[PDB]
Formats: structure tokens, C-alpha cells, sequence
């Protein structure tokens, strides 16, 4: 009795753990989006701002509300100051502070994981940024690639294994789509999108059906 | 929590809903394409010139734009939070708003500033867009005019004003103007209709082609709205005088 | 919780947001290193000079500044309090705010006072400051005036003012004032357009050999802003003397 | 039952111990901040005023709160009366009360430590000061260096037989980044700070990278 | 809870935050030593006195002082408040407050009385104090001027007044005065402008040889603030008449 | 189920025992104020008003509110009313009904033990007054001296067979400062103060390190 | 909850903090033994007399008593409020306020009224006591005077009145009164001027012989406030007429 | 679970009992207050309005309030309608409600036992009347003699054969102060008062201590 965090943290990992996954990268256009979701309707990876994505891994509601959440302390900021102050260390920080609470006051803690990704402005020299948060508020910097949701073990090394600076587009869909299939099959039923550094506003597009065809590799 | 950012600040932080530089005037008219807003850039406060290069007419998201005539100061906090209002009901929802929407909300954040109105600090918007709902998109253009007590009303005869100089240019286009045309030829009745308004009214002032001061303009048809540049309107001007 | 100072204070101390001591002139130029702004010192309530020394303008931050025009006791403490917005919002965010932040602020903050000016206690302020964001770092230095209802405006044309001989100093740098030049050349025709603005109003008064009051100054540049000299000054408006 | 505080107590002082370590020390130039820090954007250590900086150690979120906390407690005071009376004392107290709280009421403890440093003002003879606040508000005004975070023994002694007064700078970080490696590996990956008494005003700066080479000494 | 004795009532008792008796003159100079006080003692509510014996000047604490013009009712309590919370910050925080503390603090209190200012109860005080944090302990002595918005404002040339009388008595010191000189020399151009505000205002009425009625006075220096003896003034105002 | 008071109780009674401890005295200047304190900056002894002084024991943040919370109830009657009439029976009781209030409501009670003193106005012929309030608010009338913090027993004892009216400070100073040392390790590295009765205001001064040599005895 | 009997009404029972019967004339003096107060009888609401036997002195408490001037309603329980005030602090505290702790709460009970007062409604109290903290017991009695805004003040000149015909009381002792006198000569002083100003005031109207209207008293010493008779009033206003 | 008011029962007999005790009783002048109090400064005996008393037992501070309570509950209506209209029945009552409800909610009961005592006007053939409220709020019309505190037995009964109507002060002061030593000594340190209903007003008065004396049998 105290060490209840344990009990709770573990109700939290075991509703991530079982559930599918999701992989985000860091490339030449700047950051993808790679998640299993077989639904045609509800996303799992949205736009979160300017320069900024978000994906999330969980029970559906629970991380669903903490992306409006996002969505709205994003909107906040730019207005309330100006769209070029709006950041990921911002939401992600955020994020933490949220989550943090939920699992300490909340009933019930949050069984999420989510992902925050932010991709520099458009034309200074800077590499995009990854935030990882857990359902107990943990934040990391991840400057590579990240993954969450089901069992990450294999896909996680899959991609230790497998990753590479600069990678072209088409080719960054493999390297994840490939992780992706060395845990758990793999048709194209997921959800795909890019926050793209060319862009010079939304940077968030999410590559549909038709085009997908021709990134992920076969069996 | 109903996908309002408005609504969200009528909650959580509610500070956000000639002493002061005034206004102008704007025109909007409806063509094949789409529709368009053109819009003086002279800000005048008393008798006394403040600014002849604000700008009146913004693009409120990919399919719409408006024009406020007004307080200055209180006409640009509410079309920025406009825009706002606006996309993120799209991030959150994930599509966008209705046209219908986008005005409705609009008349509802006029409404809000109805107790400033009373107390000269009026604001009035035009609103226009490419209704991607429209069944004929021939006739997708649209412009919605307001009240001050949060009217919202439908063009329905391919164009409209609102400023100092309004009467003036609605009556240049009454004759000036013809339906289905070219987004070059509308944009042309455009530039002239603010130019009659600026000769019988001292605080319009439109194109000075000695100064360099050019009106301002936005299209929207049914590949999006883009601001016009400065040389398609001065080569534009030159060709209106005389 | 949202980084504000301001806001934090809204929610847990709101007591912080010519019977009394007045204003004078402020002038800004624009320039090939950065910006400035140079203002009066003479303090007037009623027809009565109150104080010669007072300083109008004040460096925000590292790369920025305002003067303030108006009522000097809520002058003061607005400006101290935006000093301390940005100051703080750096400090919890890590990085400072955007250049079109802190002017979004600091207008926040003068729509506050919206409720003190319409009784007379207006006060108005002119900000400058070396944009850190902007493109070509040759015309990086800007200048925002504002409104009473708290309108956010852009220079565009290099130089402005305010205060009782704004309308002369404005005028006087019409004629005096020419674009990319000097952080001499700059502080000479603001120093005279301040010489100008003392001419035609009792208001102001400018710069005094005979008692040794000379106009504060503050130059922004990539370098940052800094508060120029005594002596650069005197020494600078004696030269402008004929 | 009643003895909860036990229970509680270990629940903050296990997680700290579970964690990367932090030591900060008083030297010639003013005072030294040196923490294990992989992350490239989330910092551990920042300028809480303007001759007063912070460091602390646990859990992120509920320390980036009270480093937060500390921010505006700090410039309010500057603003209400005048920033030559912020001291470092006030936030020392501050946060002592702040935790002593948290820790008999909120329903979990927190898994923090935290370091209050003020540097004297820009020219009197006055020493640097320290403060160090435990997960249940006890403080303690270390004059010369200070460590938390980790297994704090072997750092903590590998320093007390090892600490100099009007110690250089590049010889002040030997001294520390030794120490932490006698416990725990060492790369310039970390972040360093300092509140260099030299400064009119800010007196926090952070040692970038490429400055950071020559300072720390290798195996 | 931010060790402000005020800001406790603020929230914990809020209810202590020509119809009645006037004010009066108040003299401050700067001199080697440190700097001091001296007001006169008639309180007038119409152009009836009221009393002739009243305390204008309090030592607020061990380093400072300060003279409050204005209703007296208002006036008192608000300097009670002053000392009360300049001790009480420091059996708190162990240590005193700035000298730009106090101020900022005694600033703050009358933006507070803003209220009843503009009702005709307004009330305005003029702070002095020996700065033990000014690096140069000559020139140690200070003097803060406030509006009635609340603005702090510094002395700078060495004296001040503030009443009925003042314009009367700043002139006198205006000839009357010179920078570094005596606790005696400065205590007697004190008694000095004391009795020509007197002259050109029935308001004040300085020295009255022929009642008993003298000046009330206090210096403050290196060794703290002290209120002169009623010999030392009055054997003071004899050698000044003639 | 019940007796939890018995409880509560213990922890108080073992918190201040595991802890320094101290002396306060009636003697011939007024009240003497002498406990155990490393610290260079955090007190615990403190002028509580113009004829008041107050010390305590137990964890630091909890007294130190209390302290202030002194600080504060003080100059409120003194604004309210007049400083003529702040006195100590009414911190007594005021203290009394506070610490009763926490020890029955607060979920931890305080781990404090105080005292207040009051050193009769600035000539009339009354003798000092002394106040003790435990952690579950009790009170006590001592005319001659009182002990807290640590263990008691020796120190006391050591005092009832040691003490003397009209004792002058000095001597004052060594038959407390000894009777410490008879439980507990005596270095000039303590803090003291006194409530001088000949003072016509503040009366409360601390005896700083330079003048306090020649007051405490050797071994 | 801070021994107030008026607080405690703050917070849980605050509905107890020429159109209605007015005001009247009230002296005090100072003397060897302790101090009094006189006053008249005569409440007039207009030009027309309302009550000829009104009592306008109470005795607050064993060592003191004071006088209220202005609207016989808001007078009357205004002071039975502070002499509660006043006993409930002992019967908490166990001992009795200090003088100037009863003074400071009287100016705290009238600060409150201020509102009415500014609203035709106002009243004013005179109050005296045995200060049974003063060194000299010699000089141990008491006089202070308040404000409408609240001021409290001290007499120091041995007597002081309040009313309409309190100017010509006033006057009246500035001659026929004396220091350190009998409480018989002072009774007698004070029963005079209470005559003078019933002669320049119709408001007031003294003794009165003829009907049997004498003056209220009340004298307060090292033994305490004590109500003087009937007869020791009467055959001492016979003795005052010629 | 349930007759838990069995035990909170029990928690305040235990705590009144394990303390020094009061005897109130009837008399000639009207009544007298004798109660044990080593204390120089705190009393237990109050003058509660013109014609009523109060003295208690139990912790301190618990009754300290009440004690107050009821002073202010009496001047209320005193100011509201008329001294004349304050009674004792009234103040019994409320303060019946008061401990009831303590008893029934607070989190620990009070350990509390108290007396209202009213001595009839200053003239009529009304005989006093006292009131005993108990930690659970219970009242009972004692016309005689009331005790309570410590070990009630030994004193109750060393009374109900002692007690005379009409009994003469200087007697009656004996009665009570025999039977109270009848159970534990007895020095002339304690309080002792009377509600005289000779006095026209305020009707009690303390007998100080040149004059208990006088009054007080030995042993």
C-alpha cells in the first residue's frame, strides 16, 4: 500500500503492450508517420500544428482527448503569442505535466503512449525532434526514431538495426514498415503520414491509399 | 469542447473577448471562378491620415476571406481569431467548416462585440468564399455581409461593400458590374468602383499612382484563395484611369 | 501557465493590471545596422514642466525596446511589468519570444489599459527591436505602434513617433530622414526631428544646451541594444545646432 | 499505520537513487553546475533569477514544475518590489514549504531533490551560497559543494577529499566530473552551467559543446 | 505569503485596504551626510485651520522616512501601513527591503488609493532615505516624488516638495540651495523654504514665532533616521528670520 | 482504532527527540536565547515582535510557517490595535489553538515544539514570560527557563540544579550553554540572541560570533 | 477570531455595519484629575426641534467615554457597537485595550461609515479617556478627535468640541479655560461654552433654566468615568448665568 | 463499526479524567468557581456576560475556544436585543449543539467537560442556576454544587454530604476545597472566582491572592 504506482503503472503497460504499434522517424523530408490502424475512419496520428505531429498509442478516447488537448494548447500559444513561438518541447512538457497528474490523482491512470514530433521551420539547417511521453509522465528526447505500442522489443531493434540519416522517403517507409512486420499482417490497412519540411505553413500531410502502394515493400 | 478555440477562451481565459484609427472601404464581387475582395488600405483617424498601407482583406483559411471596416484596432483581433476559430475546428474535427459555418461564427463574434459597437468602437465584416458545398460550381462564389448586432445576410446579387466609401462604390458597380466574368475583369470594376468610392469620400482614398499606394485584393475559386500581387494591380490601376 | 508573467498574475494576484504627471515626444528609425529610439525628457502636468530628466524609452530585452508616450505613472509600470513578461516567458520556455510575440504582448497589455485611457490615463507606446527571425538581416530592425484599443501596427517606412510633437517630428523626418544609413547618421536625424518636435509644441522641448538636457537614446542591432552615451549625445546636438 | 511517511519516504528517496546524479560546487568564477544529462533538449539545470540558479533531480515533470514554480515565485517578488531582493534563501524556504507539503499531502510524494544556488551580486566580497531541498522539505545551506541524485556515497566522499576553495573553472569540472564517475559513462554528454559572478546581471550561462572539450578530462 | 503585510490583508482582510482636514507643505534636500524631512504642522479642512500641531513627517523605518500631502486621514493610515510593511518584510525575511523596495512598495499603495483619489480624497507622499546599497555613501541620500496614478519617481537634483506650498518652497531651495553641504546648512535652507511657502499660500504657514508653532523635521544618514528637537528648529527659524 | 492520537502523537514526540536542542531564559537583561545551529543561514530563533521572541524545534519548514505565521498574527493586532497591545499570552494561545487544530485535522502532524517569550515593556518592573506549545497544542507558564528538542531530561535537570534570577548574561549563557552539553558538540557554532529589556522598541538582538567567545565556557 | 467583536460581525453578520433627527454640540476638557465630557440635549431634524433630552455622551468603558456628532441614528449604534467592541476584547483577551488600541478601532468604526457620510449621513465622535499607560499620571487624560474618512487626532491643547455650535465652544474655551484645573472649574468651563454656543446656534441651544434642560456630563480619572448628577449640573449652569 | 461513538466516547472520559479537576457550587453572594490551576497566566474560569460564568476541563485549547465561542454568542445577543435577554439556558444549549455535533463529525472529539453558570439579576429571590455540558453534548440542571475533571467519585460525593444552602463564602470556599483534596495538593495555587450578585453589572470578580488566604483551610 504506497507502491500502488506499481500496480497502476503496470495496468497501464500491460493495456499499452497490448494493443498495435506505431513507429515514427526522423528522414531527408523530414519526419513520418508509420502505425497500424486498421480503421478507416478514426486516426491515430494527427496534425498538431505548424511544424508539429502527434501519434499516440492506447486506449483510442484517453489519448483522442489529450490530442485536442494538444491541438488546443498549441492554438493558444500561437494566438496568445505568435505561430513561430509554438514548439514540441512546449506540447511535449505539456504532455508530461498532464499525464504526470492523471497517473498520480486520476482513478484510473491513462493507458497511453504518445509522440510528439516537431520539424524545423521552413529552411533553417535544423534536424527535426522526436518526444516520447509515457503514461506515467516520462519525456525523452529522441533525435533518431521511435517506436510504441504492442511489443516494442523486436521492432525497437529492428530499427537499431536499420536506421539511416537522410534517408530517402520511399525508403524510410521500408526500414519501419519492415520493423513494423518483425513483432506481429502488414497490408496497406494503417495510417501513414509526413510532416513535411518543405512545406512552408501546415507541413503535415498524411499519404493516402493510391500512393502508399508504391512505398511499403512486400513479404 | 464543441470544437469552438472561441469557446474554449469563454471558459478558460475570457480576457480575450475618433479616439482610435479607423477605418475604410471594401468590395466584394462574385464572377465564374470563384469570388474576390478588394479593400483601400488608408487608415484615418479624425480628418488626420494614420497609415495608407494597412491592410484590410485577409485570407481566413484555404476556401474563404474577409474584409472588416471598422475600428482598427478591434477589426484585426477578431478576423485573426477568426482564422483561428477556423482551423482548429479542422484539426480537431479533422475536416473543415461548412461556408454556413464559417459565417455563422463569424456573426457570432460580431454579436460578441455589439457592446463595443454601442460605444462608437463599431466593427463590420464581408465575407467571402468558394462554397466546396455548392451544388453549381458556376455560382460557388458567395458573400455574406453583417449587421452590428450580429446579422449575417446573403449577397445574392454578385456584389457588395462595407466602409466610408460603400455607398459610393456599390453605386460605380451598379453600373460598372456584369455577372459571370473574368477573375481580370472583376478584379478590374473592382479597382474602380474603389476608385469612385475614394473621389466622393475623403476617408477612402483609393489607388494614388503617384504614391505607389495600391488596393489591396484576394481571389478564392475552387483551387483556394490567393492574395493578388502588387504588379497585377498597379498595371491594373494604370489601365482603369482613363 | 502558459509562460505569461502577465497571465499568471490574472489569475493569482489581478491587483496588478492632468491630475498626473504627462507626456512628450518618442521617435524611432529604422537603419542599416538595426533601429533606435530617442525621446524627450520633459515630463508636463498641465502647462507646468513636472520633471526634465525623466527617461521615456527602456530596453525590454536583449534585442528590443519601447518608449512610451502617456499618462508616465501607468506608463512606467506597463512597460516594467512587459519587460518582465518577456524576461519570465524566456527563463520557463528556455528560448525568448519571436519579435511579432512580444509586440503581440505588449499590445495585450496596452488593450488592458483600454479602460484607463477612455478616462483620460491613456498611454501609448512605440516599439522597436532587431528581428532575430527575419530573413535579410540588412532590414532586420522594426517598428511597431499601437493603438489605444490596442492595435498592432508596422512602420514600413522606416521611421515614426509619437507623443505631442509626433506630428512634427514625423514631419521634420519626411524631409530629414533617408533610408539604409548610418547608427550616426540615424541618431543625427532623430536628434533633429526631436529638435523639430520641441519647436512647435510646449509639450516637448528638446534638446536644452543652456541646462544640459539632452534626449535619451537607444540604439538595437545584432549586437544587441544599448543605451547610448552622454556624451554621444551633447556632443551630437550640439553639431545638429546650425 | 501513521508511519506512512516511512513508507512514502522510500517510495521519493528509491526513485532518486534510480536515477543519473548531479553535483554542483562553489569555485573562483562563482558557481558550477554539472549533471548527467543525455538529453539534448531537456535540461536539468537553469536560471532561476538573476544571480540565482537550479538544479534538481527525480522524476522530470515534477521537478520541471517546482523549476517553473521557482521562475515566477522569484520574478514576482523582482517585480513587487525589486530584483536587488530576490534572495536565495526565499526560494530556498519556498520550495522547502512547497515539498514539505506535496509530501504530506499530495497523494504521492515526489521523487525529487533540488539545488538553489545564488552567486553573490556583481562585486562585494560575499562567498556563494547553496541549497539543497529533499522530497520532504528539509534544507541545509552547503557553502562549499553539493551532490544528489544516484548512489550519492562514492560521489560525495570522491569529494570531500577533493574539494578547493578559489578552484580554477576547467579544474572545478575535473574535480566534479571526476567524482561522478567514481559511481557510475563520462562522455560530453551532459549539460554544464554556471553562474559566473562576473556578470552585471543574468550571471547563468551554460557551457556549450565544442567549449566543453577542454574542461573535461578523459579516462 | 510573498512577505508583503498588505498583500496578507489583501486577501485575508480587504476591508483595510472640503469634507475633512487637509493638507500642507513638505520639504526634502540631499546633502553630504544623508538627507532629511521637514513639513509644516497646519492641517486646514476649507480655509478654516484645523489644527497646528499635526505630524506630516514619519520615520518609516531604521534607513527611511517620508511626508505624506493630501487628506490626512488618508495620509495617516497610509504611512502606518508603509512602516507596518517595510517591518514586517523584514522580520520575515531577516533582511531589509531595497531602498527601491520600499518605494516600489509605497508606490504600489497609492496606485491603491487611485480610487479615492479621483474623489477628491487623493493623498501623495514623498519618500527619502539613506540607500545602504548605493555604492558612493556620499551621495548616499535619496528622494522619491509620486503621482496620484502611483508613479515613483527620483529626485536628481537634490530637493523636493510637495503640498500647497511646494511650487513656493521649490523656488526658494531653486536659490536658497547648494548640493554637499551641512546637516545644519540644508536643515536651515529647510526651515527657509519652509517659511517663504508660507508666504505666497495660507494654506501652509511655516514658522510662527509668536505661537510656538515649528516646522517638524527628520534626518536620515549612515547612522539611521532621527527626528530633530524641537530646540534645534526653533532656535533654527529665529536665526533665519532677517 | 482510536488512540490513532496516541499515534500521531509518537511520531511528534520521536521527530523532536531525534533532533538538536534548546534553552530560553529569565535573567537579568530580559530573555536569553541559546540552540543548536550549524546553519550559517537558516534560523531558529527569531524576533517575533517588539517585546517578543520565539524559537522552536522540530522539521525546519513546519516551525519556520509557524514562525511567520507569528510574524504575521502579531503585526496585525499591533496595526489592528496597538503595538501596546500585541502580547505573548495571545501568540501562546494562538500558536495553541493552531498546532491543536493540525495535530487533530492536518493528515501528518507537526513534528514542532515552540516557545514564545515576552520581555516586559521598556520600564515597569515585571519579569519576563515564558511559553511553551507541544505539537497537539499544549501550553505552559514558565516564569524561570524552558527546554526543548532532543532529550530533555539531562539539559533539564541540569538546569533546575543550575539556574539563578538576576543571573547576569555571561553567566547566564554558560549555566545554559553547559547543561546543553550534558546530553550532547559545543563550538561557538550555534545561534543565540536576546529579548534586552533595556531596549525601548525592537528588544530583540542576536549575539553575533565575534562578542559570543566571551560568553560561552570552554570544556 | 483576533478578539474583535466588529470582525466577527465581518464575517458572519455583516447586515449589522435634513431626512432623520440630527445633530447637537459636545465639548471636552482636560484637567488635573482626569477629563470630561458635556454635551447638549437638543436633536433637531431641520429647523424644527425633535428632542430636547437626547443623551450625546456615553461612557465606552471604565476608563474612558466619548461623544457622537451627526444623525442621531447612525450615532447611536455606532457607539454601543464600540463599547462592545470594546468589553468583548477584555472579556477574550482578559485585559482591557490600550487607549490608543480603542481610538484606532473608534477610527476604524467611523472609517466605515464613510460611505453614508458622503451621503448626507454623517457622523463624528469625540473621545476621551484615562490613559491608564501614561507616565504622568498628572497629565493622564485624554482628548482625540476624528475625520469622516476616519482620521484620528490628538487634542493637546486641553480641549476640543464637536457640533454646529462647536466652532463657538471652542472659541468660547479659547478664554474662559485654563490647564490643570478642579473637575469642578473644568464642569464649569465646559457647561459655559455649551452656553456661548447655544447663543451663536440656533442647532444647539444649551441650558435651558426655564424648562429644566441641562446639559449631559461625564467625567473620567484614576478611579474611572463616572455619569455626573442632575443637581451638580443644574446648580452649577444657575451659577454660570451672570 | 458503528459504536465507534463507543470508542470517541471513551477517548474524551480518558482524556478529562487523566487531568487536575473544577468545583462549582451555590451559594449565599451567589456562586463560586474552585478549580485546580497551577498556572500563573492561563485560567479556566471566565466571566462570560453580566450575569454568567464559565469555567471547563480537558485539553486547553479545545475548551480555550468554546470558551470564546460562547463569550461572543452572549454579546451577539446582548447587541442583537438586550443584556437582559442573555441567559444561561441559551449559552447551555448552544453550547449542548456545539460539542454535539464536534462529537459526532470533527475528527477527534473534544476532550471537554464544561460549566454555565448564571447568577440572577441584581435583585430579585432568584436562586443561580448552573448548566454541565459534556464531550457529547449533555446538559443537566444543577441548583446545588457541580464537579468534574479527574476522578469526579471521591470529590462528587465529599460534596453531597457537605453541601449547605445559604453557605457563608468564606465556607463555602472550604467545602469545595476539602472534598477536592478528598481525591488527590492543595496549596493557594489554583483560581478560584465568584458571580456576586451583589454587583449590579458585571457580577463576577476572581479572588486574587493576599485575599484566598483567608479562605482556604489547611491540611
Amino acid at each position: 500500500a504506497e507502491q500502488i504506482m506499481r500496480d497502476r503503472s503496470e495496468l497501464a503497460r500491460k493495456g499499452i503492450a497490448r494493443g498495435r504499434s506505431v513507429v515514427v522517424l526522423t528522414f531527408r523530408d523530414g519526419v513520418l508517420f508509420v502505425a497500424e490502424n486498421p480503421s478507416t475512419a478514426l486516426h491515430k496520428v494527427s496534425e498538431l500544428y505548424d511544424r508539429l505531429g502527434f501519434a499516440a498509442v492506447g486506449k483510442y478516447n484517453e489519448f483522442e482527448n489529450l490530442r485536442r488537448a494538444g491541438i488546443v494548447h498549441a492554438d493558444m500559444r500561437g494566438y496568445s503569442y505568435d505561430r513561430r513561438d509554438v514548439t514540441g518541447r512546449s506540447l511535449a512538457n505539456a504532455y508530461a505535466q498532464t499525464l504526470g497528474t492523471i497517473f498520480t490523482e486520476q482513478p484510473k491512470p491513462y493507458e497511453v503512449e504518445i509522440c510528439v514530433a516537431e520539424v524545423g521551420r521552413v529552411g533553417s539547417p535544423k534536424a527535426p525532434q522526436l518526444y516520447r511521453i509515457t503514461y506515467d509522465g516520462s519525456i525523452v528526447d529522441e533525435q533518431h526514431f521511435v517506436v510504441m505500442g504492442g511489443t516494442t522489443e523486436p521492432i525497437a531493434t529492428a530499427m537499431r538495426e536499420s536506421y539511416r540519416a537522410d534517408l530517402d522517403l520511399e525508403a524510410a517507409v521500408g526500414i519501419a514498415v519492415n520493423a513494423l512486420r518483425q513483432g506481429g499482417v502488414d497490408v496497406a490497412s494503417l495510417e501513414v503520414a509526413v510532416l513535411d519540411q518543405s512545406r512552408p505553413r501546415r507541413a503535415f500531410r498524411r499519404i493516402a491509399g493510391t500512393a502508399l502502394e508504391q512505398l511499403v515493400p512486400a513479404e | 469542447n464543441l470544437s469552438s478555440f472561441t469557446d474554449y477562451l469563454r471558459g478558460h481565459a475570457p480576457e480575450l473577448l475618433d479616439l482610435a484609427p479607423h477605418g475604410t472601404t471594401i468590395v466584394a464581387l462574385t464572377y465564374k471562378g470563384g469570388v474576390l475582395l478588394a479593400g483601400d488600405r488608408r487608415a484615418t483617424q479624425g480628418n488626420l491620415i494614420a497609415s495608407r498601407d494597412v491592410e484590410k482583406v485577409y485570407v481566413t483559411d484555404e476556401y474563404s476571406a474577409a474584409g472588416i471596416a471598422g475600428t482598427a484596432g478591434i477589426a484585426i483581433e477578431l478576423v485573426r481569431l477568426f482564422a483561428v476559430e477556423l482551423e482548429h475546428y479542422e484539426k480537431i474535427e479533422g475536416v473543415p467548416l461548412t461556408f454556413d459555418g464559417k459565417a455563422n461564427r463569424l456573426a457570432s463574434m460580431v454579436r460578441g462585440n455589439l457592446g463595443a459597437a454601442m460605444q462608437g468602437l463599431a466593427v463590420v465584416p464581408l465575407l467571402v468564399g468558394y462554397d466546396l458545398d455548392a451544388d453549381d460550381e458556376s455560382r460557388a462564389g458567395r458573400i455574406v455581409s453583417y449587421d452590428v448586432v450580429g446579422g449575417r445576410y446573403e449577397e445574392r446579387a454578385g456584389y457588395h461593400a462595407v466602409g466610408s466609401g460603400s455607398l459610393a462604390a456599390k453605386s460605380a458597380l451598379k453600373k460598372i458590374y456584369s455577372p459571370d466574368s473574368d477573375e481580370e475583369t472583376a478584379l478590374r470594376a473592382a479597382i474602380e468602383s474603389l476608385y469612385d468610392a475614394a473621389d466622393d469620400d475623403s476617408a477612402t482614398g483609393g489607388p494614388d499612382l503617384t504614391r505607389g499606394i495600391y488596393p489591396t485584393a484576394v481571389t478564392i475559386t475552387q483551387a483556394g484563395a490567393v492574395h493578388v500581387s502588387e504588379e497585377t494591380t498597379s498595371e491594373l490601376a494604370r489601365r482603369i484611369v482613363a
